[PDB]
């Protein structure tokens, strides 16, 4: 449903990444993530922002699911 | 609003009130009055709004166009204005007393030929005032502040 | 003018005997002085010609050598300041022209043991380890009157362009090899001997090397244990190798028979390397569901052929047999060696890569590639006769 | 030629002068110090002398205190004027083998300036003339410390 | 996080730790970037097996981390892509220069070795230069084939001058992102200015060159990783001041190039950061040949020799050559070379390089001390040869005579000249410009003369460089002085943002003439004074500024007259 680039990985890190990431969002668990740089985290924190437009999601399920803002602080 | 603070906005620097501790948040306040004709009311900003307004001014102006030119006249006021405010913290430090009921209003355009007006609240010293660019006049404020600093 | 020099050099002398006679430094400063001016005055452009052929002035090498050879105390160098201001005029100039001045023209003549025919030898003596390093070729339709300088300039050549490894029979090899100038030295030294009579001690000594190792190189050559990398190297420049043998060996043709059986030996021995690599790389590429036991095929592959002598990887021809069949160090099964030559024929082929599903090599064969050669075949005459099923087309060629 | 001299000395008067000439001589030779050329080339080596590790730990406990300005700049002229002179060389009563602080002592009081009570007192007699220039060498080294400190 | 973290403190939330791919994993994410084709996914199938077990090794081998996995997918990506374009298996070539752009920067690790170690390809060994990748990077040869941003490793910040030299030969120039070294802005709001130029790049295309401004990363984060979102066919990326932040648009041409020292990237760049870019090392020992590098040598001798002697106060080259370094000689023949262009190895050529060097430096030196070489050399050939160029081939006589030469002799492709300045006299005065202007007349408007240290902001510093640049003038004079007490961060800023603006007002082709005037003293006091800065700049000492009223002779006319003629 999301329109990711062709040249990006649907791997298991990316996969489980934006699940996870979508469920704890949609019910608001708080979620930590910890990798070595390019666990695709940021891939999928972007990923999961541009989706979960909800009225403008790209799928229906999206569509479907919640509206989210994201705030970000760089600690 | 950045190019009503060009056109209307008033800078103010005063020592804090209600014994607040000094620094440049309690120091330095913008103003911004009404035009004739609109019946908007007369905000007060803080210096973290202004901050604010400043980064919302730098990501929206990336449209290559002239509108830098009232951005830029915003930020040069800005600074200027801000190292005016730490100028008056260095002489509150250092024990001045002249600079303890010290008032500056700095128009970010001319309001009947003023562009600065400084009172001290002291009986022999009468109210000053000054027109032309307040970018110049600011820095040689500045810079005789820092030489009576020394 | 120039033709008044031997004034100049009378006072000089005259001051010469006041001084041995006897402010000293000074008068020997400003007589010093003086003379600058006076070579200046006259020296006025370049020291040689056009092609560096010829000197400007034919008498500044009279003048510097009458004014030099004053005998002022050493102390004061009056020797040393005029010959560094020659120095000066001289490497101003071309390399080339430099060379050629000090070969073909006259001005050496006068006795060579001067302390002008040092300081020239030693100016063109660098010219020489620059043009070296820049390897650029100087002996090219190189002219010469004075056989023992250009014996000079061509030791310095020789020396200076050999490698800084000079006991490395690999770098000797490639230098003697590359480089153009060896074929016009070796060219010279054979066609008149009184060359190498004007020619040093060290430079024989590296012209004798050389020819062992060339000698050496066709002896491995002939027989056969020559390394791969050494045939490679001479295949690679044959030209160059068979100027070079022949000349010397006219100096003291089954060459070219031998060099290019042990070509066609070579060319056989990568083909089967090749084939092996495909067939393992198959396998490979088949790795992630399989896993495959040719433990001594990859041995023998991962060795590098450039350190191995030749007849241990390969037969070699020779007058010596007949016309013997060939064999390699691998020693592949019949099965293998067909199994691998169809797999490097269609390596690049998509429709034969996938086309298909621990297992021995007997085994691999057996099970991969008969089924999958089958099929490929029938798939060819299916396109062939034009019977192919559409669902074949569907599921094959969707890729493309 | 006036331009920029004219500001450096807007404040000074002519009493100030002698003063200003000592101070600028001075100044001047502690510029070559920190650029590590030598100041004194003009001074006889022979009053180029080394200091031991005894004298030098006197010398430094002296600096140390000391008003290390006012003792840099008398030294200076006492070296500048008396040492320097080939005529005052030959003036044997500024010798090598002389005290150090007997010769300063001497030519301050002479000059009816001001002396420093430590002159005679606190500066030891074991450093002779000879060593003398070494000593404001590393007296104005010790200036530049703690002009970076 | 990529650092580790404390579960108490997580409110016994969900916690997911990553652990570093084994083989199998990395050629699954392979296989999974090639996938977009099918074709090119196979015949790269093969080389997944032996990228992944050198990227092990690799990591193994490093001693802190330096390379992660974005090299690895980026290798992946440029091999995925180059087999696209050639239609063909992947030639030895194509994986030697992916491996090279990826896995450089640093001098511990050996990554082509290792990775050629693993296969048979190592017969090419055809290396390519970091020139060459640099180029590649910036202008890599529809399809958003987007490669990593750059970042060069350099020493003494000397990569800016190879840059500007070779790839921005022309009025391309890109934009340079720094710090301003005015003594009241480098604060917050010129993080805000400095962003908000960064974005207006991203939109119109145009190149960044991102000078020591680490402290910039916290807004770019987002943008290094190059993960777009879409609308419309045009890509945005995120950029941040403060607790806002913005989606802004990215233009295709776009390109971020970020020089830095070796050692802060080593000591001091987070290890995240470092993995984000593509990192080369740039010296101008990696662009100069053997024999060029034997030049310098040579002039380093040659420098000695002028110094000393073909009493004796022993000189050294700094008190001699203005702003002598240990990489003068180098940045010289730098720019010779490449003034020269790309002609083929002669005998010819090298004369005429070392010459040129020669020449370039004397242009720095002192009047004084080619008397010096003279007298000491009781008039040698070299050392008349060299006080005809300085007095009379060269125009160290006056500022007039160095402009008048500049501007009847300068080449006229190069709309903008860049020139620095040495002197010990003084600075030049309003007098002295209405005598350029009366020289001048007939040929340019009055030379604009400014005086760095008078400036407390850079914006007042733009607005003058702008009121001078906006004349209609076709031909402008530019003047900067600067009085060297610190002061090198003045005029460093003050070039860039005169650069910077050069190019903005471009779009006619006036000649603009630029000139740094520093103010040194023979002894000094202490900071040695630092130029041949190189690229494009010329430096040329002028011991005095003014045109002698005093006295109207020109050296080497008086060196032949004594005092008792001069009163006749």
């Amino acid at each position: 449903g999301v329109p990711l680039r062709k040249t990006i990985a649907k791997n298991l890190a990316l996969k489980e990444n934006v699940f996870m990431m979508v469920v704890c969002i949609e019910l608001k668990i708080p979620l930590f993530l910890v990798g070595k740089p390019g666990s695709s985290k940021s891939l999928a924190k972007t990923i999961v922002a541009d989706a979960m437009q909800g009225p403008a999601a790209y799928s229906d399920l999206f569509r479907s699911l919640k509206q989210v803002h994201l705030v970000s602080f760089q600690c | 609003l950045a190019t009503a603070i060009n056109q209307r906005g008033i800078y103010v620097i005063q020592a804090p009130k209600g014994g607040q501790k000094i620094s440049p948040d309690t120091v330095l306040h913008l103003i911004l009055p009404e035009s004739p004709g609109s019946h908007e009311e007369s905000r007060e900003y803080s210096l973290e709004e202004v901050k604010e307004l400043l980064n919302k001014l730098m990501l929206m102006s990336g449209k290559k166009d002239r509108n830098n030119t009232e951005v830029e006249r915003f930020s040069e006021v800005f600074c200027s204005v801000q190292r005016l405010s730490q100028a008056f913290i260095d002489l509150h430090s250092a024990g001045n007393m002249l600079f303890r009921t010290w008032i500056a209003m700095a128009y970010c355009s001319p309001k009947q030929g003023v562009s600065l007006q400084m009172d001290f609240g002291l009986d022999l010293v009468t109210e000053l005032k000054e027109g032309g660019d307040v970018t110049e006049l600011l820095a040689a404020l500045c810079r005789q502040m820092e030489h009576f600093l020394d | 003018l120039l033709k008044f020099y031997e004034l100049p050099a009378l006072s000089a002398e005259i001051v010469c005997r006041m001084i041995r006679l006897l402010s000293v430094q000074t008068v020997f400063q400003g007589t010093l002085a003086a003379t600058k001016r006076w070579l200046r005055e006259v020296f006025t452009k370049n020291m040689l010609t056009s092609s560096g052929a010829s000197f400007t002035y034919v008498k500044e090498i009279e003048v510097w050598r009458r004014l030099v050879e004053i005998q002022f105390p050493a102390e004061h160098g009056w020797k040393e300041s005029l010959l560094g201001d020659m120095e000066w005029r001289l490497t101003k100039e071309e390399p080339l022209s430099q060379i050629t001045a000090y070969c073909n023209s006259c001005w050496d003549t006068k006795g060579l043991e001067d302390s002008v025919a040092k300081t020239f030898e030693k100016c063109i003596i660098e010219a020489v380890s620059s043009a070296c390093q820049s390897q650029t070729s100087i002996l090219q339709g190189f002219s010469y009157s004075d056989l023992r300088k250009f014996g000079i300039v061509l030791s310095a050549v020789i020396t200076k362009s050999w490698p800084r490894t000079a006991d490395n029979f690999n770098d000797i090899l490639k230098h003697l090899l590359t480089l153009a100038d060896v074929k016009h030295v070796f060219r010279l030294c054979g066609t008149d001997e009184k060359i190498l009579a004007n020619v040093t001690e060290d430079a024989k000594r590296l012209i004798a090397v050389a020819d062992s190792v060339l000698t050496k190189v066709v002896g491995d050559l002939l027989s056969g244990t020559i390394l791969v990398g050494q045939l490679e190297l001479i295949i690679k420049h044959k030209n160059q190798f068979l100027d070079i043998w022949q000349l010397r060996e006219k100096s003291l043709c089954a060459v070219e028979e031998a060099l290019d059986w042990r070509r066609e030996e070579l060319l056989l021995l990568k083909k089967e390397k090749r084939c092996v690599d495909s067939l393992l790389k198959m396998c490979g590429n088949v790795k992630h569901l399989i896993q495959v036991d040719f433990g001594v095929l990859a041995v023998r592959h991962s060795q590098d052929l450039s350190s191995k002598r030749l007849n241990d990887t390969v037969t070699v021809r020779l007058s010596t047999s007949s016309n013997s069949q060939r064999a390699t160090h691998y020693h592949l099964s019949s099965q293998v060696q067909e199994m691998a030559g169809k797999i490097d024929l269609l390596r690049d082929s998509h429709i034969f890569q996938l086309f298909w599903r621990i297992l021995e090599l007997e085994e691999v064969y057996d099970y991969l590639y008969q089924p999958s050669y089958r099929k490929f075949i029938k798939l060819h005459q299916d396109l062939k006769s034009g019977e192919v099923t559409l669902a074949e087309i569907d599921v094959i060629f969707k890729d493309f | 030629q006036t331009i920029h001299v004219l500001k450096a000395l807007n404040r000074c008067q002519l009493k100030h002068t002698i003063a200003l000439w000592q101070f600028l001589s001075a100044h001047k030779s502690e510029q070559l110090l920190r650029l590590h050329k030598e100041p004194f080339g003009e001074i006889s080596s022979r009053y180029k002398a080394d200091l031991s590790p005894e004298n030098a730990k006197l010398l430094s406990t002296f600096l140390n205190q000391t008003g290390l300005d006012a003792f840099l700049l008398e030294l200076h002229e006492m070296i500048i004027l008396k040492l320097k002179n080939p005529q005052t060389q030959t003036e044997e009563r500024f010798r090598p083998q002389w005290s150090l602080r007997d010769t300063l002592v001497s030519y301050m009081q002479t000059k009816e300036s001001e002396i420093l009570p430590e002159m005679a007192s606190q500066f030891p007699e074991e450093i002779l003339l000879a060593s003398c220039v070494s000593v404001w060498k590393t007296a104005a080294v010790l200036k530049w410390n703690r002009e970076m400190r | 996080s990529n650092w580790a973290l404390d579960p108490a403190k997580m409110n016994r939330g969900i916690f997911v730790s990553r652990g570093s791919p084994n083989e199998t994993e990395l050629i699954e994410s392979a296989k999974g970037i090639c996938s977009s084709d099918i074709l090119v996914q196979d015949r790269v199938q093969g080389y997944f097996a032996s990228f992944a077990k050198a990227y092990e090794t690799v990591c193994k081998r490093q001693d802190k981390e330096f390379f992660g996995l974005r090299d690895y997918y980026s290798l992946i990506k440029m091999v995925f892509a180059a087999a696209k374009a050639s239609n063909r298996k992947p030639s030895p070539q194509d994986i030697a220069q992916a491996v090279l752009r990826n896995f450089s920067g640093k001098d511990d690790i050996q990554a082509l070795d290792i990775f050629l170690a693993n296969l048979p390809e190592a017969k090419c060994s055809e290396e390519v230069s970091p020139m060459q990748l640099i180029k590649q990077n910036i202008f890599g040869p529809q399809e958003d084939a987007e490669s990593r941003y750059l970042l060069v490793l350099t020493k003494n910040y000397v990569a800016l001058q190879i840059l500007q030299q070779t790839f921005f030969e022309g009025d391309q120039q890109p934009e340079i992102i720094f710090g301003s070294g005015f003594p009241k802005d480098q604060e917050y709001t010129q993080l805000c200015r400095n962003i908000n130029r960064v974005k207006i790049c991203m939109e119109t295309g145009k190149m960044v060159l991102l000078l020591n401004l680490q402290n910039l990363y916290e807004s770019l984060y987002d943008a290094l990783n190059q993960y777009y979102v879409h609308l419309g066919g045009q890509k945005y990326v995120d950029l941040g001041l403060g607790t806002h932040r913005v989606k802004c648009r990215v233009h295709p041409n776009f390109r971020l190039i970020v020089i830095e020292e070796k050692d802060v990237v080593y000591k001091h760049f987070p290890i995240p950061l470092i993995n984000r870019l593509e990192k080369h090392y740039l010296d101008i020992n990696t662009v100069l040949e053997k024999w060029q590098k034997s030049i310098v040598e040579e002039l380093c001798a040659w420098v000695e020799k002028f110094i000393n002697v073909k009493k004796r106060h022993k000189y050294s080259p700094s008190d001699v050559f203005i702003g002598y370094h240990s990489d003068a000689c180098a940045s010289v023949v730098l720019q010779v070379i490449e003034r020269q262009g790309p002609r083929a190895l002669t005998e010819e050529l090298h004369q005429k390089v070392s010459e040129e060097a020669k020449s370039i430096l004397l242009n720095c030196a002192t009047p004084d001390a080619v008397v010096r070489l003279s007298a000491y050399s009781l008039g040698g050939f070299a050392a008349e040869w060299l006080s005809q160029e300085y007095f009379h081939r060269q125009r160290h006589n006056s500022f007039a005579d160095f402009l008048q030469a500049h501007l009847h002799t300068a080449d006229l492709e190069r709309h903008a000249i860049f020139t620095e300045i040495t002197t010990f006299s003084r600075l030049l005065t309003s007098h002295d410009c209405e005598i350029l202007e009366s020289e001048v007349t007939g040929r340019a408007p009055k030379p604009t003369l400014l005086w760095l240290q008078q400036f407390d902001t850079e914006y007042s510093f733009l607005k003058e460089v702008r009121n001078c640049l906006t004349n209609t003038a076709k031909c402008k004079i530019l003047i900067f002085q600067t009085d060297f007490e610190r002061s090198a961060q003045l005029i460093a800023s003050a070039k860039y943002s005169v650069i910077n603006e050069i190019n903005k007002i471009r779009e006619n082709e006036d000649r603009i003439f630029v000139y740094f005037i520093t103010k040194l003293s023979r002894v000094g006091r202490g900071t040695a004074y630092v130029g041949f800065h190189g690229g494009l700049w010329q430096s040329v000492h002028i011991d005095d500024l003014r045109r002698s009223t005093l006295m109207v002779s020109d050296v080497t006319r008086l060196q032949h007259v004594t005092i008792s003629q001069l009163f006749a």
